């Protein structure tokens, strides 16, 4: 009941019933939830 | 305590210094980081009533561009202050030709002091602060993202490119401490860069209120 | 040093409360329902044991040996009376309970000794 | 252990073993077995008449354990009380002869059991050492790599230094990121609202992300960022901290029919 | 479905029989039992004789408290393990639990060797009565 | 992009959700057309080069072109972008793919 | 307890409590206590004899009922109050037999101990064996089979 | 239906309250029409001060049936006609050889050394009852009325029946006492020899 308004509008962005942005893009990356997969870095934990 | 008071008067000068600089003013390099025997060097190693003592070293800084406008800190002796001391201050800045002003109280100040300090606002500006407040640069903490000013021009942009009013922004508090750290007034968009773990960075905006 | 014990009146029975002399410098206890005096035994009026180092085993009560629910030992005999059979027990008390002493009472008829191991 | 003792709140009751208060009219005889009152007799402090005059005393005996533990000095224990009652009192100490650490109090110059009264009051809230507000306070190396210092070597590998951590009962930071030797960056808190007071909305933001996350991932499940970045936007969109019940849903401009949608019907009716 | 219809020619069950370890396992859970309650006995006559310890952090109590929960929590991990290396690859119990369809390590360990410590509110079996739990066990009886 | 993500990610770990699986569609397209990767290959790896260049101006979260929507475009496929200079490398693609 | 054993003046829902610690000795007559029957144990050695048996098991001869062995002073009934200062064995075939001793101090023996459980925990072949949540849906149940 | 049990001293601790330990007892004697009327003897906990510049010690309290305010445990000894302060000790504390429980009870007993005769301790009684008094009189016999019918109904409701009530109420003091001396421990709500 606190956010059953909060949707993704159609310039990609999050905004609730009164029109005020949440976020900039939804997940701050403008991705949804379901696509998406655990992956490793390979550039992180490296030497030198 | 002596080498506490000393300590701590060190500390608040540092962050005094830095608060300055992330407001953009002009800090000189050594000033803006200087060490702890330095500061006793260059005043007198004794607060308790001594040579380092208060309004020796109240702190004038102008700005990097528009060098007018100075906001010469102040510091006041009595832990308590009040509406007799603040005039003092305000004889000073109309000596002065300059309206912002920062004043450092040590104890909590009178709320009728508290009411006199909005009572000048459109004349010139004063901003208070606590020691413990000015203690801990706030803004070095892992905690708190990169909190930057934006210029009204920047405000039009941003605003004209998402096509949303002031009244839309996600807003934060003018009591805020980081808004009273960058002595932001109400109106005025503050980009955060913060890092996010699933876009690498995210810039989210602030209009206060 | 030692506790202090409430002061009695002798007339009406009250509870008799220190005072000064401006006179002679000494301690005197004196009701406040009737006018009597008495002069202090001890410069001690009040005391307070905030440590807390209490004398268990006045506590203690011999006829505890009498119960069947304790646990016995013949591996302790008792000081005084030499008898092989003693019941152990805990503390059984709050500002306590925090180590686990053993406080042992001999179970022997007419000598309901007690000590702490 | 010297930072865990200058943050824990320390107060007289915690590091007497007893007290008592006595009636010594002549402090040259005293009553208490003491010689150690050669101070005394030859202090030049006001002798008595309008000073030690007070002939009762308050006798308190301290414990050698926790003297040790808590890092304390008989100095800095009449210091501190000499401080917090200015000269109407008078403490002489023991030195470290025997192991009975001796503190004698008189009024210097309502009648009686004014010292008793201020005996209570010197029990409470003297406040030895450390901060208010908080109780004991305990320390710990960390085992999971969130805590442990995670540096850079220069050869750019990754290592993972296992260094001292405190973790406190209470709750005050501005206070404790005020200490000397405690990292003011990393220190973080557990309250949410102290935060606010503290670092801001933003730097709530992020740690209510964290709390949250950490209490959804304590017993091994998984959820996504989305959701967590959203609640926590939702929450911190409006500048202050709008909490999940009528008090902070039903204060912001929604709606009539969207607010009385939730436990509150008629009242914003009315209110509309 | 037709996981299922190779199930039916192959068949899957559970019984008594996968509930049961050899003499040699049963002889070493019981070793095992022996042993932990002997050390809990002679950790409590250590704490009697004031010649156990305390803990830096809490009081003499917790550190006896902490010992016999965790002598106790070694003896169900250490029966547990003895356990679970007798399954000789056709018990169900372990065709469910390998699989992860049903069940866990727990659950054999507790069918086979032994249930384990009782809690309540994340300590022990309070004591109820006076200064005991049951009214079979002599007073002040902190065993296992 | 080294410096960035130890900068993002203070704690060493790279566990990190993101939308496609670069290494399984690498592997798959290894199945699809019959690598073999005993012989040398036949990329050009500046065709990679350019190829990881052009997919990243393809992967679009926010359009125009005014630098805050550009800055805007970066930090929403900064990560990603990352993550796919990482995999799809020139000396990878010549090598262990 | 020796006229309760015997059933002069004090009913058998009486109970006696002596608290031994602190010296009091309560004795209560309430409407209302919830009490079970247990065995009483003079010496190490039960009150319930084999005469007692031999004359239970020819009931509706001998007219001999359980409240004749209640005015045998063999057993007696022991409410939650006396539980609290009460030794009680379990099974006599093993805690009335010499040993490493553990009280050799009984005063009470269960009777039986399957007779701690209620009536729909009572229809449950080997509850011991089953889990403790399954016993009470079980009792949930046994509650609800048609028959 | 379950319940607590009846006529018997409990001794709680009300951690959120005032009261550090809260003593109570449901009289409720047999055969009688009216239902029952538990009396709780608190303590009044502010382990330090008592907010004030003179108030050092703990004070025990005493909520009485069909009366509104905190009662003094001294106030309602007197009440019953006992006088001394040397008797009250006498029906509280039982030994005088332990200085210790009786410095715990000073501060009780040193709160109401004002009043100290029948008639007044009865005028207080009478003062903030659910019935208030009109005068001196008709406010001294509905104090009399509730200390006699109202409070401690199994010791007993007739005009002998003062020293009886008199050793009860000591006895749940005494309890009290032990209770914050943790000589005997606390009672449980839940133990079902506290229920019937
Ligand atoms: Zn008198
Ligand atoms: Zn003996």
């Amino acid at each position: 009941k606190s956010m059953e308004s909060v949707m993704v509008k159609y310039d990609a962005t999050v905004r609730n019933s009164i029109n005020q942005v949440v976020q900039l893009r939804y997940g701050e990356d403008g991705l949804a939830g379901e696509s998406v997969e655990f992956q490793n870095l390979a550039t992180l934990k490296p030497s030198n | 305590d002596d080498e506490e008071e000393t300590y701590r008067l060190w500390k608040i000068r540092k962050t005094i210094m830095q608060l300055c600089h992330d407001r953009g003013y002009l800090v000189t390099q050594d000033e803006l980081d200087q060490t702890l025997e330095e500061f006793k060097a260059q005043f007198g190693d004794k607060p308790s009533e001594g040579r380092p003592r208060r309004t020796d070293l109240t702190v004038l800084v102008a700005h990097n561009d528009d060098p007018t406008d100075q906001m010469f800190v102040f510091f006041p002796e009595e832990p308590k202050v009040g509406i007799k001391t603040i005039k003092v201050y305000c004889q000073r800045m109309q000596e002065e030709n300059i309206t912002r002003a920062l004043i450092v109280v040590q104890q909590g100040m009178t709320p009728s002091a508290k009411q006199s300090l909005v009572d000048m606002a459109p004349k010139y500006i004063l901003e208070q602060f606590l020691q413990q407040e000015l203690l801990i640069n706030i803004t070095e903490h892992e905690l708190v993202p990169e909190h930057v000013v934006m210029t009204k021009e920047e405000v039009t942009e941003l605003l004209a490119r998402y096509k949303l009013r002031e009244n839309q922004l996600p807003r934060i508090q003018a009591g805020d401490p980081v808004a009273r750290y960058f002595g932001i007034k109400r109106g005025q968009v503050v980009k955060i860069i913060r890092p996010s773990e699933t876009a690498g960075r995210y810039i989210t905006y602030r209009l206060v209120q | 040093p030692g506790f202090v014990g409430i002061r009695f009146c002798q007339e009406c029975n009250n509870m008799l409360y220190p005072k000064e002399d401006k006179e002679n410098r000494i301690l005197l206890y004196a009701c406040r329902n009737c006018d009597y005096q008495q002069e202090a035994d001890n410069s001690c009026i009040y005391v307070n044991k905030i440590t807390h180092e209490v004398d268990e085993l006045t506590q203690i009560i011999a006829d505890v040996s009498q119960d069947p629910t304790l646990p016995r030992t013949e591996d302790h005999p008792c000081q005084k009376c030499g008898h092989k059979e003693a019941v152990f027990f805990q503390s059984h008390s709050a500002r306590a309970e925090d180590a686990m002493r053993l406080y042992y009472v001999c179970t022997a008829p007419h000598c309901g000794h007690r000590w702490t191991e | 252990k010297d930072i865990l003792c200058r943050l824990e709140h320390t107060t007289l009751r915690k590091v007497t073993a007893n007290t008592a208060i006595y009636y010594d009219p002549n402090p040259q005889s005293t009553v208490v077995a003491e010689d150690q009152e050669w101070v005394n007799v030859y202090y030049e402090m006001p002798d008595f008449d309008v000073a030690r005059i007070s002939p009762w005393l308050l006798r308190v005996e301290l414990d050698r354990k926790h003297m040790t533990d808590r890092k304390l000095t008989m100095e800095q224990i009449a210091e501190k009380i000499n401080a917090g009652f200015g000269d109407d009192l008078n403490c002489i100490f023991n030195d470290d002869n025997a192991e009975k650490l001796v503190l004698r109090i008189r009024i210097m110059n309502d009648d009686d059991v004014f010292l008793r009264c201020i005996e209570s009051n010197m029990l409470t809230d003297m406040t030895l050492q450390g901060i208010e507000q908080i109780s004991k306070v305990y320390m710990h190396l960390p085992q999971t790599d969130n805590k442990k210092k995670i540096i850079i070597t220069e050869d750019g590998e990754f290592k993972a230094l296992q260094e001292w951590i405190l973790e406190t009962d209470g709750v005050s930071l501005m206070r404790v990121l005020s200490e000397k030797d405690v990292d003011p960056v990393r220190t973080t808190s557990n309250d949410i609202v102290e935060i606010f007071t503290v670092l801001g909305i933003e730097a709530v933001r992020k740690a209510l992300e964290r709390e949250l996350y950490h209490v959804i991932s304590f017993d091994g499940s998984y959820v996504n960022y989305r959701h967590l970045a959203l609640l926590c936007d939702t929450m911190t969109c409006r500048g202050h901290l709008m909490a999940i019940t009528r008090h902070g849903v039903n204060r912001q401009d929604t709606g009539p029919l969207m607010k009385c949608s939730f436990e509150e019907t008629v009242d914003v009716l009315m209110e509309a | 479905t037709v996981i299922n219809n190779w199930l039916l020619i192959e068949g899957h069950t559970i019984g008594i029989g996968d509930s049961i370890a050899d003499s040699k396992t049963y002889q070493d859970i019981q070793n095992t039992i022996k042993k932990a309650k002997q050390d809990v006995i002679e950790v409590i006559e250590k704490a009697h004789n004031n010649e156990l310890e305390p803990t830096p952090g809490n009081t003499l109590r917790q550190t006896f408290e902490n010992q016999v929960n965790r002598i106790l929590n070694d003896a169900r991990d250490k029966t547990g393990s003895s356990a679970q290396k007798s399954l000789s690859e056709y018990n169900n119990f372990k065709s469910m639990v390998v699989s992860g369809a049903k069940g866990s390590k727990i659950n054999i360990s507790q069918v086979i060797a032994v249930v384990g410590q009782q809690n309540v509110e994340g300590k022990r079996i309070p004591f109820g009565f006076k200064h005991r739990t049951l009214p079979h066990f002599i007073k002040d009886d902190y065993g296992p | 992009d080294r410096e960035v993500l130890r900068v993002i990610f203070p704690t060493g770990d790279s566990k990190v959700v993101l939308p496609c699986n670069l290494l399984r569609m690498i592997w798959n397209a290894q199945k699809i057309f019959h690598i073999n990767p005993r012989l040398p290959s036949d990329l050009h790896p500046i065709k990679v080069v350019e190829g990881v260049k052009e997919l990243s101006k393809k992967l679009v979260i926010v359009n125009g072109d005014d630098p805050l929507s550009r800055q805007a475009q970066e930090n929403a496929t900064l990560l990603f972008n990352i993550h796919l200079r990482s995999t799809l490398c020139s000396r990878r693609m010549a090598e262990e793919f | 307890r020796k006229l309760r054993r015997q059933m002069d003046i004090i009913v058998s829902e009486v109970s006696m409590i002596r608290d031994i610690r602190e010296r009091e000795i309560r004795i209560y007559t309430d409407a209302g206590r919830i009490c079970r029957p247990l065995l009483i144990v003079e010496k190490q050695k039960l009150l319930l004899k084999k005469r007692h048996i031999d004359q239970l098991k020819e009931r509706e001869y001998n007219n001999y009922s359980w409240q004749d062995l209640v005015a045998s002073g063999v057993v007696e009934y022991i409410d939650t109050l006396e539980e609290e200062t009460v030794m009680l064995a379990m099974t006599p075939d093993d805690l009335q037999e010499k040993e490493v001793a553990y009280c050799s101090t009984y005063t009470h023996c269960e009777i039986h101990p399957s007779m701690i459980l209620g009536v729909c925990a009572s229809i449950i072949p080997f509850p011991d064996h089953n889990q403790s949540p399954r016993n009470t849906y079980q009792s949930a149940m046994g509650k609800q089979a048609m028959g | 239906q379950e319940k607590m049990a009846t006529n018997t001293v409990y001794v709680f601790a009300k951690k959120d309250s005032k009261y550090a330990y809260t003593g109570e007892c449901r009289s409720c004697l047999e055969n009688s029409s009216r239902p029952t009327s538990t009396i709780w003897v608190s303590m009044l906990a502010r382990g330090g001060q008592g907010a004030k510049k003179s108030a050092i010690g703990q004070r025990i309290v005493a909520t009485l049936p069909y009366i509104k305010q905190e009662v003094p445990i001294i106030i309602v000894f007197r009440a019953l006609g006992f006088v001394s302060d040397r008797d009250i000790l006498e029906h509280i504390i039982y030994d005088f050889e332990d200085p210790e429980m009786m410095e715990m009870v000073k501060p009780s007993l040193d709160e109401a050394f004002v009043i100290q005769e029948q008639n007044v301790a009865l005028n207080f009684i009478g003062s903030r009852g659910a019935k208030p008094g009109v005068t001196k009189e008709k406010r001294i016999k509905y104090a009399k009325e509730v200390l006699q019918k109202e409070m401690l109904p199994h010791v007993g409701v007739s005009d002998f029946c003062e020293t009886k009530k008199a050793y009860f109420l000591g006895y749940m003091v005494h309890r009290l006492l032990l209770a914050a001396l943790g000589r005997r421990e606390l009672d449980d709500r839940d133990h079902y020899g506290n229920k019937r």
